């Protein structure tokens, strides 16, 4: 399962 | 601290260009000066501030979880001795992953929570204190395990209480907020139930609200509402 | 150094590890320990080293790039001015960049280079050391270019007079020696021409001499003698 | 044009 990926803003 | 000669404009403005560079070490280095600047963050900059730390603790998950699936085979029947070097390399990273969710964790208590009033602000900070708990977790093997659970348990508690209170079902940091803390359920507490029932009510209740919305803010939400509905269809 | 405690078969061990892992950083800290306790490299060890600098010094030139692009629009007619920020920032990861291949530069000086003397071992070295004067090369703007672009120019032609007389035409270090050194020529001293025949003079001599090999080395030889005619492709 | 991508042992 996925977190949010938040990794671009 | 070593950014604590620049602007805090400039810092910020370092940051989005570390951002383009895709130098997410030096992001964070620039936003945690200007954290640190003592002013509070507008919605901008916490969510540089997220992306940035994000970015650093993603490659360190990563590579410990791919150091820890060779420690476990190596302890498996039949495989050759290989000496101390396995768990030593895998206990660096571990130590260094640990070491930036301690960072994380010391800015949201030296002072960003305590000084967020408004729910936008105040919902972000706790989420972002479960989600660094909650990575802490993920690694914790020892007599600390259960608190640290129980830390990352209490943070997302408290910002799902006020997104509940203070924030439509659409609005896209409570929307992550349940996502994350369903992960939490399903990965690190052993609630697997809790998981799909905390998804699945998030996700009809903001599918309810949609008809509010304007098109770009429906974009926002339907984008976090089929990460929900991705994690239900792996977990049913 | 760091690494000075470390056993030189640990170091090796756990450069392995970091590439699996993506840690890259730390697996040339781990080469480069492995460098400095004093024993010659053996191939596999070779390659280790260069692909550990290869994606560090990757990652600078890329954020460099990304930087000058951004501060070369800042300088054009009708760009608001947005203070020093962008040349810092630019110059922070130029000097970054610069220290990487300073380093590896030192390791080659210091002193692989002198105890290589089979020509697999010799030629490689000095075609890491014509790569790293090409990167730093790529950023050099003073008094000290054409120097720097001449000991690029040095060091690539000593591996070429060594690797036509004593390599094949397929082997693989001296087509990628002459793929680099190719590339040298388009994109650092400004002779598309030399480049060119170059890389068509290799393709050539190299397809000749494929019916010499196996399977597994006829594999090994196409592969970067395709490299060889994407390059054609693009430049002609 | 490329270099030899070199980044993979």
């Amino acid at each position: 399962a996925g977190s949010i990926p938040g990794r671009r803003s | 601290g070593a950014m604590g000669s620049m602007e805090r404009a400039s810092l910020i403005q370092k940051a989005k260009l570390a951002e383009q560079a895709e130098r997410y070490e030096d992001m964070a280095a620039f936003m945690k000066g200007a954290v640190e600047k003592g002013e509070e963050l507008s919605c901008e900059e916490r969510n540089l501030l997220s992306v940035a730390y994000k970015n650093v603790v993603g490659g360190q998950r990563a590579a410990w979880r791919v150091l820890s699936s060779i420690e476990q085979k190596s302890n498996e029947e039949g495989s050759e001795e290989k000496g101390p070097e396995v768990r030593e390399y895998r206990e660096k990273v571990e130590t260094e992953l640990q070491g930036v969710c301690d960072t994380v964790l010391g800015l949201l208590d030296s002072h960003l929570i305590k000084e967020a009033g408004d729910a936008e602000s105040r919902v972000f900070y706790l989420k972002m204190k479960g989600d660094y708990y909650r990575y802490l977790a993920e690694v914790a093997t020892g007599d600390d395990k259960k608190r640290i659970i129980d830390s990352a348990r209490s943070a997302y508690q408290e910002a799902m209480d006020i997104s509940k209170k203070e924030m439509p079902p659409t609005n896209p940091i409570r929307l992550g907020l349940a996502l994350n803390f369903s992960v939490f359920h399903y990965e690190i507490a052993n609630s697997p139930e809790e998981a799909i029932s905390l998804a699945k009510t998030t996700f009809d209740e903001a599918m309810a609200d949609l008809h509010t919305l304007s098109e770009d803010s429906y974009k926002d939400s339907t984008l976090i509402m089929q990460l929900l509905r991705d994690n239900l269809t792996l977990w049913t």
